[PDB]
């Protein structure tokens, strides 16, 4: 969250592993930046 | 813009923030209308001294 | 497909702006307003 700003980056991957983040190394790709300007301080994840 | 902005008791619906804890950062925006406290003792509800 | 989305903001409860960016079943929807998110904040599904 840069300047109003709010900027997402990320990546895909198929995997086969149990109950870790695997250990490897890929870049993330930048996907959207959206010009919302406000103050963020705190967030919150939405599970199904 | 002052043609057609003005009107002649006064164009009270254009509104700035004259309080706030600090200043807020580049391309920022606040939408808050919460009660400023300038004295030392904390406030609440509609208003206070 | 279980984490869907997050909440971003500083005070979450419509005292000021918060972002909003889900993942539901039909599309994604991202959204800048004075929210009342709730307590436990998830999506939900009927199950087989
Ligand atoms: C964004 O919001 C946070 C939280 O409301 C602000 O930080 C608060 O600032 C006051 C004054 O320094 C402190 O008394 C609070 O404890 C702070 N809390 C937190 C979580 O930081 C922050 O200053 C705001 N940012 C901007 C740019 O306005
Ligand atoms: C996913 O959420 C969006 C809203 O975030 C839903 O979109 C609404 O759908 C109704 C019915 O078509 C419209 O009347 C509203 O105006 C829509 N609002 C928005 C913001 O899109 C959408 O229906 C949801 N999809 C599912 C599958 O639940």
């Amino acid at each position: 969250n840069i300047d109003g700003y709010f900027k997402i980056y990320s990546k895909h991957t198929p995997i086969n592993l149990v109950r870790d983040l695997p250990q490897g190394f890929s870049a993330l790709e930048p996907l959207v930046d959206l010009p919302i300007g406000i103050n963020i301080t705190r967030f919150q994840t939405l599970l199904a | 813009s002052n043609n057609l902005d003005s009107k002649v008791g006064g164009n009270y619906n254009y509104l700035y923030r004259l309080f706030r804890k600090s200043n807020l950062k580049p391309f920022e925006r606040d939408i808050s209308t919460e009660i400023y406290q300038a004295g030392s003792t904390p406030c609440n509800g509609v208003e206070g001294f | 497909n279980i984490i869907r989305g997050w909440i971003f903001g500083t005070t979450l409860d419509s005292k000021t702006q918060s972002l909003l960016i889900v993942n539901n079943a039909t599309n994604v929807v991202i959204k800048v307003c004075e929210f009342q998110f709730c307590n436990d904040p998830f999506l939900g599904v009927y199950y087989h």
